[PDB]
């Protein structure tokens, strides 16, 4: 099998800049290489066929070049909707094989998160479990700290985070922090606060509620 | 135009078989061959096989022993069956079509079928509201909890509400069940006049829930 | 980088 090595594994550029993807074959394959794009939750999208040939419906800012073993996919003016992974595929030798892909991340101005806190619903409490969700919305960059405190006790190990992939429109991330208690432990306390630290905040933002009022 | 639609995602027990149906339109299975590609965490994109216009099949070498592709030209359906699955066969399976009848540049793809190889049980999710309570912008959402396996789809107001929606990637809890939240930001003034429903559908369990999210 | 079945993106 032809081994296709794509480098680097991560690319990070700014809008309007030009970017290049490399895909190298373990032996000569002529120009028998194809390029695909995969957005979040998407299927592959054919961008270039046979090193350089255009595909219908693909924006003109996508192009390709190369021959032999060294091939390059290029975007001459990156837009926010170009956040995806990009793969190469060879079909000069059976069976056809794909590369491992390159991730395209986009830089942008710092944006502070908007923070919201949600108590557990009375519907969930009927099942003996309490979920306290802390939402960090539309921020950049991805680095963020969430600190849970129940009656000034530091929570640790009883929460889970989830970060969306980069938004195709404004390049921001959103983060959910879910603190999980038993209904017994949730009813034995009063003050629930998530403290958020981010580069775009001059000092940590704390959202809190008292169970009831 | 040209479309490929695959059967729903589901669980498969270890050492048991997998069956996916690819129904095509916009072209005839007598004029084009249909390929099958999978995408796993370990091996990435992996070409599996193809059934040609004339009915012949080629299988990639490590799968010639447990792969079987068939079709029905009249019903425009391609049938994929792989035997004796193990945990590392857990992947997204696609059906795809090339630009030309003989080639391998894949211009049209199916939406993908996430197959989970596991001995666990299929379990539908509970849906709990994330009720609103910053500068005239309110945040609300839904808690989709304790389901298995992935995936689960979440829309808002039957697709009419997409602006400001964030459905977070699912996380695996210590119980072995997944959980996620889907949130959206709306104007505070619309909380009185507009209804906000999250449409949750966990196809592996045939669990379909619509949750109305109100201020408490 | 590893492919993520939940997001269909590389992680
Ligand atoms: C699955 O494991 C087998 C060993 O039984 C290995 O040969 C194969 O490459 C693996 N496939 C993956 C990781 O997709």
């Amino acid at each position: 099998d032809i081994l296709l090595t794509q480098s680097p594994v991560i690319l990070s550029v700014s809008p309007g800049e030009r970017v290049s993807f490399s895909c190298r074959a373990s032996q000569s394959i002529g120009t028998n290489i194809h390029w695909y794009q995969q957005r979040t939750n998407g299927s592959p999208r054919l961008l270039i066929k046979y090193a350089s040939e255009s595909i219908s419906g693909i924006p003109s800012r996508f192009s390709g070049s190369g021959s032999g073993t060294d091939f390059t996919l290029s975007i001459n003016s990156v837009e926010s909707e170009d956040i995806a992974d990009y793969y190469c595929q060879q079909n000069n030798n059976w069976p056809t094989t794909f590369g491992a892909g390159t991730k395209l991340e986009l830089k942008r101005t710092v944006a502070a998160p908007s923070v919201f806190i949600f108590p557990p619903s009375d519907e969930q409490l009927k099942s003996g479990t309490a979920s306290v969700v802390c939402l960090l919305n539309n921020f950049y960059p991805r680095e963020a700290k969430v600190q849970w405190k129940v009656d000034n006790a530091l929570q640790s190990g009883n929460s889970q985070e989830s970060v969306t992939e980069q938004d195709s429109k404004d390049s921001t991330y959103s983060l959910s922090s879910t603190l999980t208690l038993s209904k017994a432990d949730y009813e034995k306390h009063k003050v629930y606060a998530c403290e958020v630290t981010h580069q775009g905040l001059s000092s940590p933002v704390t959202k809190s509620f008292n169970r009831g009022a | 135009q040209v479309q490929l639609k695959q059967s729903g995602p589901g669980l498969v027990q270890p050492s048991q078989s997998l069956s996916i149906t690819c129904t095509v339109s916009g072209f005839s299975l007598t004029n084009y061959g249909v390929h099958w590609v999978r995408q796993s965490p370990g091996k990435g994109l992996e070409w599996l096989g193809v059934i040609w216009s004339g009915g012949n099949t080629d299988y990639n070498t490590p799968f010639t022993s447990r792969l079987s592709i068939n079709k029905d030209n009249s019903k425009s359906q391609v049938f994929f069956k792989m035997n004796s699955l193990q945990s590392n066969d857990t992947a997204i399976y696609y059906c795809a079509r090339a630009l030309t009848y003989y080639d391998y540049e894949f211009a049209y793809w199916g939406q993908g079928t996430l197959v989970t190889v596991s001995a666990a049980s299929t379990k539908g999710p509970s849906v709990f509201p994330l009720a609103p309570s910053s500068g005239g912008t309110a945040a609300l959402g839904c808690l989709v909890k304790d389901y298995f396996p992935e995936p689960v789809t979440v829309s808002w107001n039957s697709g009419a509400l997409t602006s400001g929606v964030h459905t977070f990637p699912a996380v695996l809890q210590s119980s072995g069940l997944y959980s996620l939240s889907s949130v959206v930001t709306v104007p505070s003034s619309s909380l009185g006049t507009q209804t906000y429903i999250c449409n949750v559908n966990h196809k592996p369990s045939n669990t379909k829930v619509d949750k109305r999210v109100e201020p408490k | 980088c590893q492919f993520d079945l939940s997001t269909r993106r590389l992680k």
